[PDB]
RNA sequence: GGGCUUAAGUUAUCCGCCGAAGCUGUGGCAACCUGUGUGGUUGGGUAGGGGAGCGUCGUGUCAGUGGUGAAGCUGCCGGGU
């Protein structure tokens, strides 16, 4: 019973053809060189959905430290003086206040002052 | 009129009529959950005390099932032959947000 | 009124033959044998 | 189970009565059995003759292709090596045989346990016979017809001179037709219903008897 | 008998097989577990042998 | 590295924060243990051992299907760990 090849290993070939359908010069042309970036896609894709939380997280908490220190109050400080308070509202909901309500933030704020040590 | 709250350890800001993309719970489709709040703003007022947001409830109700993107992994390190092939899709489930009542 | 379409074999009666050097999910590249040596091409005889 | 019943001899309306002895015809059917018993017996209906040519059995390729160093080509021993086009197979189909030693116990309660399960199932018929004086297909393909169905084995094991019957069932294409000392488990298992000749169910239960 | 108090606070990786084994043997599995032990001195002895990876309390 | 002594240097001390795939929260998958209502533990991995599968070709049987268009090839829209 002699097989013939063919007909079943296109199927990875076009796949990996199809995933690397964007890349410049070889990656998107020859199944090889294509199967060589998708490996490395692959890698950066996984690292990068982990460190997208850090990412984001610094994004914010720049924000948040631009928005306070407009009010006169460093990031330290306003994050500090929310957690005394018990406010538990998050770094994203907090840079989404600062860039788009930026009256709530500044109560936040507020809050976060009178909640300081004072000390 | 809009409120910080939160579900299944991840927050959003919700406003009635506005369709959440909530993380899987048991409710079925059509019937009402209660979304703790975590934060109030009514325009130049922001209730944020836990005493004062314990009065308010922010009620939606559950629309149905939604699937997030295919998620391929490909776990490889050269030089050793390893691989590791696989898929994720993280389903969800749609809220619609239908009041906030102090 | 079995027909011979209803003929299985019990479980486990036939175990599937495993195929050796057909890539790395499986015994692929080395095969099972490791890197270099006698037993890397061939055998050793056990009077040896 | 040993219980031995009673099945009625036809000849299309009616006849005497024939029993079967129920050490045969009313036993267990160990599925995995019968399918061993029937791959065994497909195994042994396999012809195998299939073969390639080795490199050593490939035309040609005696002389080293070229030298082993200078040429900035790779090291090559013969044109005929495997991985040359028109080169040798390696590991390529050779004549065998593929017939399987199944136990004479085995084989034997394979076939009691197929032919119980559809003697339970109540699809053996008995026949006097088939067709009158001269043979023709017409005949027969009524007497089965009336008998039901048209996935059909007949008995007839009258191996020398029973060409009446045996002629006449063989061109239907919807009839296996044995002798009864050639019963087998595939065949049986295949028939939807058997009609033994009154002669052939005779010379089954004499050959195996208790 | 006061209810030794006993959380992870550093992991058993690089540290001795004697360290990690005391850290079995409390029951402790990850950074930040807890258990708690009667004030017996086998258990002050555990605490004393992986002081450096764990805290203690009433 | 820019720059820094007007420390952004050294040192003692105090108050905060940042910071990992660690921990926790939430959702899904899996291996194992356990009395079997619960729950617990676990799931980086080369050589290598064990287990369970996908796809190709041939073929017994049954059910079929095909010029109202099979195979192959090639788009789109989807699905699964
Ligand atoms: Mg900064
Ligand atoms: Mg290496
Ligand atoms: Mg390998
Ligand atoms: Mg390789
Ligand atoms: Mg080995
Ligand atoms: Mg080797
Ligand atoms: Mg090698
Ligand atoms: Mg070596
Ligand atoms: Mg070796
Ligand atoms: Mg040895
Ligand atoms: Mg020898
Ligand atoms: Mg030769
Ligand atoms: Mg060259
Ligand atoms: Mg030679
Ligand atoms: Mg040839
Ligand atoms: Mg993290
Ligand atoms: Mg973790
Ligand atoms: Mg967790
Ligand atoms: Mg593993
Ligand atoms: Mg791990
Ligand atoms: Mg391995
Ligand atoms: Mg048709
Ligand atoms: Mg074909």
């Amino acid at each position: 019973a002699r097989v013939k090849r063919s007909v079943n290993a296109k199927k990875k070939r076009r796949e990996v053809l199809d995933q690397a359908s964007g890349y410049r010069g070889q990656r998107s042309r020859l199944y090889r060189k294509a199967k060589e970036q998708t490996l490395h896609s692959a890698t950066y894709s996984f690292r990068d959905r982990r460190a997208k939380k850090g990412d984001f997280r610094s994004l914010w908490i720049q924000r948040i430290n631009a928005a306070s220190r407009a009010q006169g109050m460093t990031y330290n400080r306003f994050i500090n003086g929310l957690k005394n308070a018990g406010v538990e509202v998050d770094r994203k909901m907090l840079a989404e206040l600062a860039v788009s309500d930026i009256n709530a933030f500044n109560s936040l704020v507020e809050v976060a002052k009178a909640s300081q040590p004072q000390n | 009129m809009y409120a910080i709250v939160r579900s299944g350890g991840r927050q959003h800001k919700v406003a009635v009529g506005d369709v959440v993309e909530i993380d899987k719970v048991a409710d079925e489709a059509g019937s009402s959950i209660e979304l703790t709040p975590l934060l109030v703003v009514d325009g130049e007022s922001v209730t944020s005390d836990k005493d004062a947001l314990g009065k308010v409830k922010v009620t939606a109700e559950v629309l149905g099932e939604t699937k997030g993107p295919k998620i391929r992994i490909l776990k490889y390190k050269n030089k050793t032959g390893y691989k590791k092939r696989q898929g994720h899709r993280q389903k969800y489930t749609q809220v619609k947000v239908t009041g906030i009542e102090g | 009124a079995i027909e011979l379409h209803d003929l299985k074999p019990a479980p486990g009666a036939h175990k599937a033959k495993t195929r050796v050097g057909r890539g790395e999910g499986s015994k692929g590249k080395t095969a099972g044998r490791g890197t270099k040596g006698t037993g890397a091409r061939k055998n050793v005889p056990e009077f040896f | 189970e040993t219980k031995t019943i009673d099945v009625l001899d036809v000849k299309g309306k009616k006849a005497g009565s024939a029993e079967l002895p129920g050490d045969l015809f009313d036993v267990n059917t160990n599925i995995p059995l019968i399918h061993q018993v029937v791959v065994a017996q497909l195994a042994a209906a396999r012809q195998g003759t299939h073969a390639t040519k080795t490199r050593g059995q490939v035309s040609g390729g005696g002389k080293k292709p070229w030298r082993q160093k200078g040429t900035g080509r790779a090291r090559q021993g013969s044109t005929r090596a495997p991985q040359w086009v028109g080169g040798g197979t390696v590991h390529g189909p050779q004549p065998r045989s593929y017939a399987q030693r199944t136990p004479k116990k085995m084989v034997g309660a394979a076939l009691r346990g197929a032919l119980s399960d559809m003697a339970r199932d109540n699809r053996i018929f008995v026949v006097t016979s088939l067709v009158d004086g001269d043979k023709p297909s017409t005949k027969q393909a009524k007497a089965v017809l009336s008998g039901l169905a048209e996935l059909r084995k007949v008995l007839v094991v009258l191996d020398r001179s029973d060409e009446i019957d045996w002629l006449s069932v063989r061109n239907l294409s919807e009839v296996h037709v044995l002798a009864a000392d050639q019963l087998n488990t595939y065949d049986v298992v295949n028939a939807r219903t058997i009609v033994f000749s009154q002669a052939g169910l005779d010379a089954f239960v004499g050959a195996r008897s208790a | 008998m006061s209810k030794l108090k006993i959380t992870q606070i550093k992991s058993g990786i690089a540290t001795k097989p004697n360290h990690r084994e005391t850290l079995r043997s409390l029951g402790l599995k990850r950074i930040g577990d807890t258990v708690i032990k009667e004030d017996r001195p086998e258990f002050r002895g555990m605490v004393r042998t992986v002081r450096h990876l764990v805290t203690m309390e009433e």
